[PDB]
Parts: C-alpha cells; structure tokens; sequence
C-alpha cells in the first residue's frame, strides 16, 4: 500500500503535541519582530527554519522508532559522564528559558486583557494556577490530553485567522516574500535577528518530545516491515503538523507586516486619539521608528482595528502560553527520565520550572517597568539562540552510527547536508560570541565572559568532533 | 508605472546646506530599498547611500560618512537628503534609484529626471 488514511489515523497523535510545541510565545514574539522590523522580506527564513526543523523531526522519528530508547535514553548510553551531565544542564536551561518567556507572555496577556486593572506582577502570580492545574491532573491521572491539544490548536487558528481576515494583507507580498528569498543591505544586528528567528523556530527540546512520543507507539523493532511503515506515517504526520504551525506563523507575520511596517510614532498616536483608546501615551511623540513587543504590539493593533482585535490577540497569546508550558513539562519529564535516569511526575517538573522561572521575572517586574520586562525577552531570545545548535549535533551524531541505528542509517547526502549545517551553525556562533565579548570590553568581567565563552566553544567543538567521527 | 521626480536643485556656496527630495508614486516605496546616486561631470556614476529599510538602516559611502544625512517619509512616499558643508567636489548630477528585485534573479533599475547641484 502506497498510502492509506486508515493507517494514518491509526498512527496519529504525536503530531498533535508536536504542532503546539512550535508556537510558544517566544516564536510569536520572534515572528512579531519581522512584522515591524523587516516586513515581508524576512519571511522566507521562516520557511527555511521550518523546513530544516521538519528535516530534523524526521531524524527524531527515525531514532525513536528504530530503537525503542528515545534520544534522551540513548544519550545516557553514548557520551561519557562529564559530557552527559554538562549537556544535561545545557538542554535544561532551554526549558527554564522556554518557561521564562512564557510567563512574560502570559503576564502581558493578562495586563492587556485587564485594561491595566490587574497589575504586571498580578499576571506573574496568575500562572501559579497553571501549576495547580498540573497537580490536579496528576491526582486524576488522565494522561491522554489529546483533546486539550486539539482544542488549543483550534482556538489558536480561529483567533489568528480572524486577525488575518481583519487585517486583509496583500497576498502578493507574502507569496513573493515566502517563495523568493531576498534580504539585502543588512548589517550584524539584522542577521542577529535572522539567527534569532531560526533559533526560535527550532526549539532544542522538540527532538526529545518526538523521540518519546514515537517510542510510546508499539512497533516490532526486529521485523523490518513494521518500522518502515511506522517511520513513513510518523514523518507524514510531522509534515502535516509542521505545515499547520507554519501556516499560523505566516498568518501572524503577514498580519503585522501589512499595516505596522514603516509607520512612525506620530501616525499611531493620531489614530489612537481618534479611536480614543486610553492606551495612547506609550508611544512618544517624535519622528523615530516604531518598536513592537507583545504589550506595545497588542496596544497599537487594538488602536487600529478596535478593542476586539486586541482581546483576540491577548487570548491567542494565552493559548501560546499554555502550549509552551505543556510542552515544557513534557520535555522536562522525559529528559530527566533518560539522561540521569530519574523518574519524576509531571507535577514535579512544572513546579521546578515555574518556581525557578518566576524568581527573577517577578523581581524585575517589581523593580523594572514593563518596557524592560519585554526587554528581558531579548536576553532570553539570544540565550536560546547561542544554544540553538545543541539540538543539531546530537541528533545526527546518534542517528549516524551503524551499531545504534542498525542498517537504517541516513544516506550519504543526509550526512553531508548535516555536516554543512553544523559547520554553518558553528561559524555563526563563533562569529557572534566574539562580537558579544567585544561589546563589554572590561578587564575582569570580560575574563569571566571569556571563560564561559571558552567552555561553551570547547563543548561545541567536542560535539562537532564527535559528529565528524559519527559521519 | 515607476515614477521619480527630484526637487532641490540650485546653486549653493561651499560650506552651505540644502535639502533634496525624491518624490515617487505608483508603488509602495515604504517596503522597497531606496538608493541614491551622483554623476559628476566627466566621471562615472557612484554609490552614495541607500535606505534599504529592512531595519531602517542607513548606509553611506566612504566620501559621505559624517557629512550628509538621509531620511524618508513613507506617508508622503518620498525621501529626503540633508546635505551640509558642501565641498566643490560634490558637484554632480543627482539621481534617485529604486532597486526592485522583481522576485527573480535579476534586478531592474529606474532613475529619476536628474537635478544639478553646484558648489563654489
């Protein structure tokens, strides 16, 4: 049988969780930036990031189904103890990083929805109910959650689809932007945003989810007829799930690039006064450009297209916040299960991630204002960017060795493509790390920064060397 | 369909200041890169500066940095140069050019009508 909807339906379910794992509030903010910084021109990189991410997903599905152990478990059996644990903490930092920008995303959504009545720190404390929810599920132990993901995608698409219809962007521009890569006259900050988007799309821990989710399904490893079909249908399920997420992502970028591109602060202030929305003093009266964030972007969108659009945007962010949390605990539970072989319930994982995440976030909210609160999102975005490759070297390093993947190793073209990719990502990171070091130019603060940079480069180079032997 | 008209030509003494404008219509100039040129008498056309606007970045040529400033008003669909401390070597025919990639592998160049600027 070439293809059958019956086999698809019987082998679905990993795509549902994978889809929502690709729309964390970090990604929405990442797609938000291109809407007012680069417009439609920087849209093709989104497709390239998704396409590479999908190609990485198929490797996660291959590794997950070829051997019963997921990628975290097989990581425990390959690297030495010191590289294992240091990698273990490195990937963990992504989950705390992922949960950190989520609570900023959720808190901002509360503040916009509450017309400023509920304060910022109120939003930060309002996500503790998410932890309370996770405890309640653990007591009940439903353990299915597939309807939650399906509904969560449904509200996401409906909310952002309403945004796309209301904005009504020109289909010519988005088609010309997506299918024709063009990006000229850019400096280091522009490519810095470019690497930010590709890092934000390919989240490092999504490989662990797919490996574990594929492992859940039962399949005869020894017999070669079951694994090939299971691999094919899981790959096609990833393609559908990734296509839906990318369609939603292109919805947001096209929405924010149509009307919020090249608009000075005077014009948006003028329309805000005409609409008489109370949130009008945020934009200063000057000739300078417009800067967009979750708080500001929702405000101007509400000014331009009524409070209805703002509230729908706030709801959409909240759905993203819930999605990032659910994939956050799922990622954290599986990695700790595999790497150091520790069994912890989901309630333990969310409590650890949330309690660590809200400690700085509530403090900066009390001390600094909301503009700096979204300013911290820059720090998380770049930190996630330097640690983006840690999802690349491990996946092919492990899905390249003959003993571990049996005779289902990747073809020659896949190996050379990965080798080019890791070299490209290594060169980009070493290019950026020296620039970030030069930014400070201190005497001893540069020393500790240099020591950290030396350690991270040594880890990255060792993984790269391991990949080269593997390939 | 592409149209560009330059306004702000004339005679100015060395060390003066003046503001030049390219006004264009028929396309969304806000979304497209904007380049600027000057053709000195007896010399070839040369890259002066351009507002690519992918991040509202402004790039200047070597003999231009620190002396000329650029701005744009997409509301008026127009671009402005403010030139200060004009030196006698600045004498040239000034032209406004739009580089529409065409979403293909070849670009198309459209020039304005050309304004003459004189420096003593």
């Amino acid at each position: 049988s070439c293809f059958s909807f019956r086999k698809l339906w019987a082998f679905t379910g990993p795509g549902f969780l994978m889809s929502i794992a690709y729309l964390d509030p970090g990604n929405i903010e990442s797609d938000l930036q291109s809407g007012a910084v680069a417009g439609f021109k920087l849209l093709w990189i989104l497709l390239l990031a998704t396409l590479v991410g999908l190609l990485l997903q198929r490797l996660a599905a291959r590794l997950g189904v070829v051997t019963g152990l997921h990628l975290a478990e097989v990581c425990h059996r390959q690297y030495p103890k010191v590289p294992r644990v240091i990698l273990w903490l490195m990937v963990e930092l992504a989950i705390i990083g992922s949960d950190m920008q989520e609570v900023i995303g959720s808190a901002i959504a509360i503040n916009l929805l509450s017309v400023g009545r509920i304060p910022l720190w109120g939003g930060v404390l309002i996500t503790i109910a998410d932890t309370f929810v996770f405890l309640f599920l653990d007591k009940y132990g439903l353990r299915k959650l597939e309807a939650f993901f399906g509904f969560l995608i449904t509200i996401m698409a409906l909310t952002f689809g309403y945004e796309y219809v209301t904005v009504k962007p020109s289909q010519s521009q988005v088609l010309k932007g997506m299918f024709v890569p063009s990006c000229s006259g850019c400096r280091t900050p522009q490519i810095e945003q470019a690497v930010g988007i590709v890092g934000a799309v390919i989240m490092p821990h999504n490989m662990y989810l797919h490996s574990a989710l594929v492992k859940s399904r039962q399949v005869n490893r020894n017999n070669k007829q079951e694994v090939r079909e299971a691999n094919k249908y899981f790959f096609i399920e990833s393609c559908i799930a990734l296509f839906v997420s990318f369609i939603i992502n292109v919805f947001v970028v096209s929405v924010f690039a149509e009307a919020f591109f090249g608009k000075t602060n005077e014009q948006v202030v003028e329309v805000c006064t005409n609409t008489s929305s109370p949130h009008a003093g945020l934009f200063p009266k000057d000739n300078s450009t417009l800067a967009v964030d979750i708080y500001k972007g929702g405000v101007v969108l509400g000014c331009y297209f009524g409070p209805a659009a703002l509230y729908i945007w706030a709801v959409g962010i909240l759905a993203a916040g819930q999605s990032s949390t659910m994939t956050g605990t799922y990622s954290g539970q599986f990695v700790m299960e595999g790497f150091l072989n520790l069994k912890w319930s989901r309630f333990a994982r969310v409590v650890l991630t949330r309690s660590i995440a809200i400690i700085p976030t509530l403090l900066v909210a009390v001390f600094q204002d909301v503009e700096h609160l979204t300013g911290m999102n820059d720090f998380l975005n770049v930190l996630q960017s330097l640690q983006l490759p840690f999802a690349l070297i491990p996946i092919l390093t492990f899905t390249s060795l003959r003993p571990v993947m049996s005779d289902f190793a990747n073809g020659l073209g896949w190996r050379i493509a990965g080798g080019i990719l890791v070299l490209i990502i290594c060169s980009i990171n070493m290019y950026f790390v020296v620039v970030y070091v030069r930014d400070l130019g201190h005497v001893a603060l540069y020393v500790v920064a240099a020591v950290v940079s030396v350690a991270y480069l040594g880890f990255v180079f060792y993984l790269g060397w391991q990949c080269l032997i593997a390939l | 369909q592409v149209q560009l008209v330059e306004s702000g030509g004339g005679l100015v003494q060395a060390g003066g200041s003046l503001r030049l404008s390219c006004a264009a219509s028929g396309f969304p100039v806000s979304r497209s890169e904007m380049y600027w040129y000057r053709q000195a008498p007896g010399k070839e056309r040369e890259w002066v500066a351009a507002i690519h606007s992918i991040g509202w970045n402004t790039r200047y040529a070597d003999s231009v940095k620190g002396r000329f400033t650029i701005s744009r008003d997409n509301a008026k669909n127009t671009v402005y140069l403010q030139m200060n401390s004009l030196k006698p070597e600045d004498t040239a025919v000034y032209y406004c050019n739009v580089k529409d990639a065409g979403w293909f592998w070849t670009n198309y160049d459209y020039w304005g009508q050309g304004t003459q600027v004189t420096v003593s």
